[PDB]
């Protein structure tokens, strides 16, 4: 193939000059003379037979004139069943120290999105067992979900709870892609999966593939690791027809890595320091994560919200790419309520009375309305105090506080944080409990009884025991 | 210094092709192809890359043309040949489009066949 | 088309035009002919007449292009260097002519195997000693290499000799020795 | 003595000359040298100027090499010779650095001689991957009641200290360093914690004050102080956190446990911005380079807990971030908050209202949580956390006031975990609601004095078994009841 | 701008929260005694 | 910070509306403590309106500064190429 | 070595040398000028061209004008002969009293003292100012910083400190006027002549003056602080003397660096400042220090642009100081002078083991009650005073009395206020504030504590109001 | 003669790039062929940046710039009392010229 030479090294951006055979854009290049594998991805053709590339690893020790070899294709990773139970990095190498991933086929991590005729319009609810999610913003089988939240509100805990519940309730080759997140959390997830039987080190009946490019990686690796995980999931969806689960934590790091390399690629900055190509990059990556007629990909993405903004260009651009957005509020986490889902900020495309039924829709809308009226009554409480309200206003406030408490639920993955045991609540149990709290069937029970319980029977039992002691 | 001051162009001028209706990609990146030549191309005129991708001449500069690419960057490399189409961008119109899902250029994306329209409009 | 890269690389406007002419002459193996014709052009334009004529930015470009074509035909120049001067005249890089000539000249000098060797000494150095030095310094070179030695005198090195063979470098001055001994005593 | 100068200071000096690969300074200014030549220089390789100065080659460009000077650019002129050293930047590491104050490259600046270091280690090494790690279980004891109870830190964790100027961040770091003396002189080798304080962009007299505090408390014998102060070149302040992290990685890889404080990373971000803007790299938000997140991320990933196959050592990181007017939402604060495993938020309002250390328990989180506490501390601290949350909600109220006044602590007074358990116990079981809030501090002083003077048995029991068993529960029950009767 | 007094977390947002918890802690004690 | 100022503006606008409504309600219930409450809520609304005016000035100032700062960042990024 | 000017852009001058390129920081002399025009080499540009910063106006410079290399940086006269004299940035006398005949000259660019020369002793320096002495006391040999916006009283406070400390000082003193009013320099000169601190007739002068003021081009304003540093460093090292260094204003150093950085070809940093702001400030500030060879107590007025304490320049200065006095415009509009913000001023010797438990407890209680008042401010502003508790009303009343009692009339402020200045001993300050915190004066009106000295004057004013 | 006389290279943004004027001083008043005056702001190796005291509409590429040899100064004295002048000292009240004997930078 074609052989070029390194002519410039400025950070994670490397210029390579070719005499014969300029490689196309997006090709992977191998740097020769390195003890570990360094892959350069062609980004731009600069003219003068030079290409500008982004490095997938560190650029220390690179020399001007060092030879580079063209692969003749984009980054190609192993795809197939043999990826299950393994951890691979952005370029497809195994990083679990368990030997080569021997698959029958490799797939390029850069592919076209499915066409318009390939779309599927089916929308079926995916019950998660989480009360607030099931009730106010239910997820769909084969839809893109997305979990928004600042730092420390519960995106990782919620995505691990969803992994637990759905991925073991599932039988269809989940994929988890760790994009620019903590390595301690990756080790923790790996060992929870080995312990819970989802990953099988011996007797390979594993059902999750792991792809990890973490914070310590250069921006190129953190910008392409999401595409590597996407490629594994795409193989499972297309060339097997399987129904796939794709978990991405955190997808903001894809955009952030893009912005970190933007200026060194010679690009005038856009707003908030983001690359000019933020939207089209997010679009070419996100339009491949989709259910086609060939197979289903249920996608759960954690989306970091810098400084709790949600108007920042990265979360604001991610919003239109999802089918059920769950927004985690720090103000609700400070109330002790977990999960910190914002009931007045989370939206689902299947929250439709012609899809979920009139009972579920009416209960969800009544919950949201009573929470909005509670928000408005808090002002008059702040000025006047709670004793100068009408009695129906006090009833609204009491029921709203009870609905807030009852929206919280103890997680199986949070016993170390909560102490309480986990609860997985069915859909009709959720609808029934909230319908009853809305109808006024528990104005005699105290509000603390609904906090951190499962169904409404647990609420009445907790109320009984608190009455016994207090 | 200079987009068209690449060594290949200069050494070809030193050694001693139709640079009127045809061009050559000097550089391509992020959907912007700098094209040498095309001295007869109009502002906002649709051009044609060698891989079949179309473009639009937005920047007419003294020594290069800034062309925006209607597709992916990987199918365009330095030295690719760019043709003129001689026309400003136009779409098909008419009642033949009622009931169709088309893209930004009037191409059907619903698989129901080609738009049988007889009229085009800039 | 594929371009032939020269042994050394120069950059900038001068570097690009020199690389272009070098590739175009190696296409026709006329390196020395165009080399001396560029030297002639450089001495032609540097004389204040043509310098003041072509460095004048309000007189029109085409007028000076015509005058340069005239003066490059009158002196029996090759088509290569003739259209080279024409190209420098259209792009308005006539100011960069001496730079292009210098870049081409250093390219052809390293193509002859000429390595720039500097030998700094505290005093004006002996001539038979300097010839022995030449003989010893030819040992650091590959074959097809010749030493272009220019020894300047720096008296502050206190003795010895500091030799630079291209980018190779030996610091045999005695001031280096005393500074190393001082650093060793203090540390 | 004229024998300490000629023995081998002269006879042994490595007099040999070498054929060096060199460049030549094209331009120099503001600590950036553009160097012609140096064809085979590597990216991030340390080069050497003819004046003894050292530099690092950061910009490898077609026609020049951009070199950042590890010193004053006044001694560099155009045309100077720049020699290759052939090595990527590295620093001495080892046990010989304990007790010494060194600069960003490892040269001793405490006037005590050379560091007899035989090992060297690159400053830009990659962090350990997924496999070599194991969960954070061992507690990193700070000696601060509020931290050790409500924001506990484990060994291998990255806990950020963030707040405005003069809110008490360095005080938290120094209390944590002073506290480790109880274990560093003991016999348990897996409880010893070697500390590392990186002073970045600080006043030099401030570092002298800090070394004075650390020598008074006899904490310098297990502490390395890396000092890249305000008059040091921006490359040195950029490089000091990585040098300190390498000095700590040594312990992390040799089965020992280390603690590193980066005080602070905002000034390292500023120095990196200076180097980048002078290397003509395009600015980003607030003129910071595009990869300032990568700057702090590749550094804070190197704090890790290792598994048994890799020694079982750890490296804990306590980065410090200074915010302007409490704007936690700024660029670098948000970067570092998204990186680390938790934050300890300090506030000026809490500081002046008497709450010192001014930790904001509402915001201060420890993503490791109770996983890295002792069982006794967990038993008392779950209750203390719940009661303090409720007090914050309704601000019972007198119990909450008692608990807050019990969280207050003096400076340079790191308490043992058994004594903390005793005081939290006395406060959480009701033996302080009889007392008015004003005298809680001196009640506590006299209480721990009495307990350590007369009840080494119970404290040693709590220390050994780790939990407050029902036997010892009843024991300190009667002990604190008797003392409150006598008080 | 509903609930913007509590969302601004001022001396009025703390006064409001203290009221809601005081009134509903007294109600919960009066509702658990009967319960 | 622009978001802090917007939070505070929203809070004080709400306080001003509530005290105005309370003043009207006390004016109705007064037709000696009712007169005191009417005048007190009138004064509270007046003070809230003055704080709203000062904070609106501060908010416009801060948003102009934020627009200028972001423009300067974009310009300085473009000038370094 | 001789070069020629090839470019002149403002205060920046490019000089091309045929032989002998001068090192960075060397001083160059322009030939053919009426007065001495010194260029300081800043950068080596390549092709034997240097880029310099002019210490005077560059009007009249022609491309090709000859420039001599001095062979060394700017060297000023140092010694006891500079006491009582005024010199400019390049060490020339500007008091029309002839040459400063010192026996040595020191370059204004020097290395900062090493780590092993630092001194850790922290004895207090009583100033007679109640708020300073109580809440943020100064230390001998330490670095004091007075922050403030335009017209809040930095010059008044620094002149009060010159009056209260420098006359009672046993050692020498250096006042570096950096980018300030020239008439203020004239006032200071003549005030020191009448007060005897400067003697025009013999060698008993105790103050050296160095002035580059706001009429000077940015090079002079950027290096005059270094000239004052050099004089103080000579007094500290070669004399072993205790030195008092007053710098007003030190922000102008950074502002002038920004003005020239515009033209030195550097990519701007945040708010348009030079990318080298922090390292320039550090190189300058680390020389202003106490070593174990001598002491320098340093008082620096820091201007705060547009009253923004988060501006890069004051925000960077904050880390270089042992005591910060932050003056507030909001406090100055309440008539309280000095306008010290009591919850924004800090000191490192505010430590019970350094100032005693009585001082420390009084200061911390004062700050607690002021923070509580500030917390109540919103409710007080909207819902009026009457919607508070009785404990909150007591807190508000005591906090307002303490706010008043923090003010004080200065002796330098007598001329435009008529009240005679007060110099309150530290004992009387601690006692008065302990008594106010106790409630011993809850019956007196708050307006009785305004603009008094000790608390006895407060009770006398209360007795004269009633 | 490109030592006391230059030619305008570019004009726009209120700054005229002038080729020549090799003996011009920094901050010296130059006189354009249109009758406008300017100030030498940037002496550069290959051009002079001139601050135009008037409208750029009156200055074209190729216009002649002569130097007046004087650093920018204005007429001063008692003869200006009662007069309305512009920023350059030229009377704009139509009462005839200023009879000043002294100029001042
Ligand atoms: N727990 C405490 N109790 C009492 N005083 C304290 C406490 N912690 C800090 N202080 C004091 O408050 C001041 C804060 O200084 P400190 O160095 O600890 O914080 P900092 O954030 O590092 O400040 P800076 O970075 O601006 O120098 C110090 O004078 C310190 O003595
Ligand atoms: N469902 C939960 N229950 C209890 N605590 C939680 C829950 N989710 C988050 N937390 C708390 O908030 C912290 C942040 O957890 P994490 O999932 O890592 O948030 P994020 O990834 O968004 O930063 C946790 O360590 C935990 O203390
Ligand atoms: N201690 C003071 N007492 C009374 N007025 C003062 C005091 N300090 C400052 N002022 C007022 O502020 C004015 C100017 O203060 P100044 O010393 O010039 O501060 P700055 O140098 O920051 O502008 C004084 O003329 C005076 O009106
Ligand atoms: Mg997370
Ligand atoms: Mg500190
Ligand atoms: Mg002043």
């Amino acid at each position: 193939a074609a052989t070029g030479r390194i002519v410039a090294v400025i950070g994670a951006v490397v210029d390579v000059q070719f005499d014969e055979g300029l490689p196309p854009i997006l090709n992977a290049l191998e740097v020769q003379g390195r003890e570990t594998r360094l892959v350069l991805e062609v980004a731009q053709h600069l003219g003068e037979s030079t290409v500008r590339t982004i490095a997938m690893d560190g650029t220390e020790g690179l020399v001007r004139g060092q030879k580079v070899l063209d692969s003749g294709a984009p980054i190609k990773i192993p795809v197939g069943p043999e990826t299950l139970g393994r951890i691979m990095n952005v370029i497809g190498e195994p990083i679990d120290e368990r030997g080569p991933i021997k698959t029958k086929q490799f797939a390029p991590i850069h592919a076209e999105a499915p066409e318009f005729m390939e779309m599927s319009v089916e929308q079926e609810i995916l019950v998660t067992g989480i009360k607030v999610v099931d009730l106010l913003a239910p997820y769909a089988k084969g839809g893109k979900i997305g979990l928004f939240g600042g730092a420390g509100v519960g995106k990782t805990v919620l995505i691990m709870e969803l992994i637990n519940n759905v991925a073991k309730a599932h039988g269809g080759y989940s994929v988890f892609a760790g994009v620019g997140e903590r390595t301690r959390e990756g080790n923790d997830l790996y060992h929870e999966m080995i312990e819970s039987g989802v990953i099988n080190l011996k007797d390979a009946t594993s059902k999750v593939a792991l792809v990890y490019g973490q914070m310590n990686e250069p921006p190129g690796a953190r910008a392409r690791v999401a595409l590597t995980g996407l490629t594994v999931a795409e193989y499972f969806r297309d060339q097997e027809g399987q129904d796939v689960l794709l978990f991405i934590d955190n997808i903001f790091r894809f955009t952030q890595a893009g912005s970190e390399v933007s200026a060194l690629l010679g690009r005038i900055p856009s707003a908030v320091g983001y690359q000019p190509t933020l939207a089209t990059d997010m679009g070419t990556m996100q339009e491949r994560i989709t259910t086609t007629k060939k197979g289903s990909i249920t996608s759960v993405q954690a989306i970091y919200v810098p400084a709790d903004d949600l108007t920042d260009p990265a979360p604001a651009t991610t919003f239109a790419h999802l089918d059920a957005t769950t927004v985690l509020s720090r103000a609700i986490a400070e109330l002790g309520i977990y999960p910190a889902v914002d009931p007045l900020d989370s939206t689902s495309r299947i929250m439709d009375p012609n899809i979920v039924g009139s009972e579920h829709y009416d209960v969800a809308r009544g919950v949201q309305k009573i929470l909005q009226d509670y928000k408005s009554l808090q002002d008059i409480i702040a000025i006047l105090g709670m004793d100068e309200l009408s009695e129906e206003d006090k009833l609204t406030v009491s029921r709203a506080r009870k609905i807030q408490r009852f929206l919280s639920q103890p997680f199986q993955v949070a016993e170390v944080f909560t102490g309480h045991m986990g609860k997985l609540v069915p859909l009709k149990e959720t609808i029934k409990g909230f319908q009853q709290i809305l109808a006024g069937e528990y104005d005699h029970l105290p509000e603390q009884a609904f906090y951190m319980v499962g169904p409404i029977e647990e609420a009445v039992a907790k109320a009984d025991k608190l009455a016994e002691e207090h | 210094t200079g987009t068209a001051e690449m060594s290949s162009i200069l050494e070809e001028r030193i050694l001693g092709v139709d640079l009127e209706e045809t061009g050559r990609v000097l550089s391509i990146g992020d959907g912007i192809a700098r094209v040498h030549g095309l001295r007869n191309v109009q502002a906002e005129e649709m051009v044609e890359f060698s891989s079949g991708l179309k473009g639009m001449s937005l920047n007419l500069e003294p020594d290069n043309v800034g062309v925006v690419v209607f597709g992916n960057d990987k199918l365009i490399k330095e030295g690719d040949i760019v043709k003129r189409t001689g026309a400003i961008v136009d779409v098909p119109v008419g009642e033949e489009l009622l009931g169709r899902v088309v893209d930004a250029l009037g191409n059907a994306i619903d698989g129901k066949g080609p738009i049988g329209s007889k009229t085009r409009r800039r | 088309a594929k371009l032939v890269r020269p042994p050394v690389q120069v950059y900038g406007i001068e570097g690009r035009y020199a690389t272009a002419l070098y590739s175009a002459a190696s296409k026709q193996n006329k390196l020395e002919q165009v080399e001396k014709e560029l030297l002639r052009v450089a001495q032609i334009l540097k004389e204040p007449k043509v310098a003041a004529s072509v460095l004048n930015p309000y007189v029109k470009r085409s007028i000076k292009v015509k005058s340069l074509n005239d003066i490059t035909a009158k002196e029996r120049f090759s088509p290569l260097t003739t259209n080279l001067i024409n190209l420098l005249a259209e792009n308005g890089r006539l100011s960069n002519t001496q730079g292009v000539v210098s870049a081409f000249s250093t390219m052809m000098s390293v193509h002859r195997g000429e390595v720039p060797c500097t030998v700094t000494s505290a005093s004006p150095l002996e001539e038979a000693t300097l010839s022995e030095l030449k003989t010893v310094l030819k040992s650091f070179l590959s074959q097809g290499q010749v030493l272009k030695l220019e020894a300047k005198t720096d008296p502050s090195i206190l003795g010895g000799m500091i030799v630079r063979i291209g980018e190779k470098y030996v610091d045999m001055s005695v001031k280096t020795k005393i500074q190393k001994l001082g650093r060793a005593m203090r540390e | 003595e004229m024998s300490s100068i000629l023995e081998e200071r002269i006879l042994g000096a490595d007099t040999s000359v070498d054929l060096e690969e060199t460049g030549r300074v094209l331009s120099i200014g503001d600590g950036i040298a553009r160097v012609h030549g140096l064809r085979n220089v590597q990216a991030e390789e340390m080069v050497e100027f003819s004046s003894g100065l050292k530099g690092m080659s950061l910009n490898l460009e077609p026609d020049n090499v951009g070199v950042v000077v590890f010193g004053n650019d006044k001694l560099i002129k155009e045309g100077d010779i720049v020699k290759r050293t052939g090595a990527i930047v590295d620093v001495p590491v080892g046990e010989e650095l304990l007790g010494r104050v060194v600069d960003a490259l490892g040269n001793a600046i405490d006037g005590k001689g050379p560091i007899g270091s035989k090992t060297r280690r690159r400053v830009g090494l990659k962090a350990p991957g997924i496999i070599p790690r194991i969960s954070v279980r061992e507690p990193m004891q700070t000696g601060i009641k509020a931290v050790d109870s409500l924001v506990p830190i484990g060994r291998g964790q990255r806990e950020l200290i963030i707040g405005d100027r003069q809110t008490g961040k360095t005080s938290i770091a120094i209390d944590t360093i002073i506290n480790q003396k109880r274990f560093n002189d003991g016999s348990d080798e897996k409880k010893k914690l070697y500390c590392i304080y990186v002073a970045i962009g600080q006043k030099r007299s401030t570092v002298a004050q800090l070394v004075k505090r650390l020598t008074d408390a006899d904490a310098m014998k297990y502490t390395i102080v890396v000092s890249a102060t305000a008059s040091d070149a921006a490359p040195l302040q950029y490089l000091a956190p990585y040098s300190g992290c390498s000095m700590g990685e040594y312990f992390r890889d040799n089965g020992k446990h280390a603690l590193i404080i980066y005080d602070d990373l905002s000034k390292q971000a500023v120095a990196y911005r200076q180097m980048s803007l002078l290397l003509r790299r395009p600015p980003g938000r607030e003129a910071y380079p595009g990869d300032v997140f990568y700057l702090h991320s590749r550094l804070l990933e190197r704090a890790a807990k290792m598994n048994d196959a890799f020694g079982g050592g750890s490296l804990t990181a306590l980065p410090v971030i200074e915010t302007q007017a409490g704007d936690v939402s700024a660029y670098i604060p948000t970067n570092v908050i998204s990186i680390t495993d938790g934050q300890i938020f300090l506030e000026t309002e809490l500081f002046y209202k008497g709450i010192r250390p001014a930790i904001n328990v509402g915001l201060s989180v420890s993503r490791v949580g109770s996983a890295a506490q002792t069982r006794a501390m967990k038993q008392v601290a779950g209750t203390m956390k719940l009661e303090l949350a409720q007090y914050r909600e309704v601000a019972l109220l007198s119990r909450g006031v008692r608990l807050t006044e019990l969280l207050k602590q003096g400076q340079y007074s790191p308490m043992a975990i058994e004594e903390q358990v005793a005081v939290i116990y006395a406060g959480v079981r009701g033996y302080l609601d009889k007392l008015e809030p004003s005298k809680i501090t001196k009640f506590e002083n006299a209480f721990l004095s009495h307990v350590v003077s007369q009840h080494q048995a119970l404290l040693g029991t709590i220390r050994a078994d780790g939990k407050i068993s029902e036997q010892s529960d009843a024991k300190l029950k009667e002990i604190v009841t008797n003392f409150l009767a006598g008080f | 701008g509903a609930g913007s007094i509590r969302e601004a977390g001022g001396a009025f947002g703390k006064r409001e929260q203290a009221e809601e918890e005081r009134y509903f802690r007294a109600q919960s004690r009066e509702q658990l005694a009967a319960l | 910070t622009l978001k802090d100022i917007t939070r505070r503006l929203k809070s004080i606008k709400n306080i001003q509306k509530i005290t105005k409504s309370m003043k009207m309600v006390a004016a109705a219930k007064y037709a000696s403590e009712q007169s005191a409450r009417m005048t007190a809520m009138d004064n509270a609304s007046k003070n809230a309106s003055e704080m709203i005016d000062k904070l609106t000035l501060t908010f416009n100032r801060t948003r102009q500064a934020v627009i200028t700062k972001e423009l300067i960042e974009i310009i300085s990024g473009a000038a370094a190429l």
